[PDB]
């Protein structure tokens, strides 16, 4: 009963050390998580900006396809 | 059609900087 | 020997009560970072789709610059 | 004090054990957190590469513009 | 050359609730 | 202007992998 209820006090410091750690790597783990959510919106943003410019060259590019193909009729008119 | 790309300019180096944080934070686990 | 276990027992209470919110917070942070992982994919998938009507600008605009050039070959022939 | 003692012993043996466990899964959720940021860059890298080859068409279409403006003009000059 | 770009209206509005989604999450942590 | 066209499949390819993984990994949760 002596060191008995002593060999429990040990596991029991030894653990609250443990839950003491694992108390701040969830801290870590927790502003990484964060910051990880939080570019995964930038890259998300990025790609539609990119989308909205590439929306765009295609719309160019098929007007281009009409500015030339009506050059071409015309030269073959005369 | 500065509109579009100095907007992504813009948010690709923001998504630099995080992205060079983000590792940083993730060693020091 | 008494109180003395006592404490023990006061340890072991908040001990696994400690144990408890974490086993929860755990909980939490699982199905986020498991979301997280769902739309890594989406957002990489809509950039593989991105790309693939991007490899298609470049190609009409390939074809144009032909376009263009065959007629104005052919006005400096006459 | 006899079994007395001896529950407190039980708890602390499942503690451990849940305290065991916990300390696996971090290790689990932590190579796949770690994945998750290895992944980010690679899309943020095809973001970039791509905007590359996207910033080359809007020039590409912005001479073809110019090419296809001059040779309508000096057709309507005759 | 709807193809991909109704393809990928779809993948950035699925794109943008779990986005919007994931952020309510990590607050409640 | 293999040049930017080359490095995305390759960039896409590399980010095919990962997504196969971090997913795998997720599930031995």
């Amino acid at each position: 009963i002596e060191d008995k209820i002593e060999e429990i006090l040990s596991k029991i410091y030894h653990i609250e050390n443990e839950i003491a750690r694992i108390k701040k790597l969830i801290g870590e783990a927790r502003q990484l998580l964060s910051g990880i959510v939080q570019q995964q919106n930038n890259l998300l943003r990025a790609i539609e900006a990119q989308q909205h410019l590439l929306q765009l060259t295609v719309w160019g590019i098929k007007q281009l396809q009409a500015r030339i193909l009506a050059v071409e009729r015309y030269l073959k008119d005369q | 059609x500065n509109n579009y790309t100095s907007l992504i300019h813009s948010l690709i180096e923001e998504s630099q900087n995080q992205q060079e944080k983000n590792e940083q934070e993730l060693l020091e686990l």
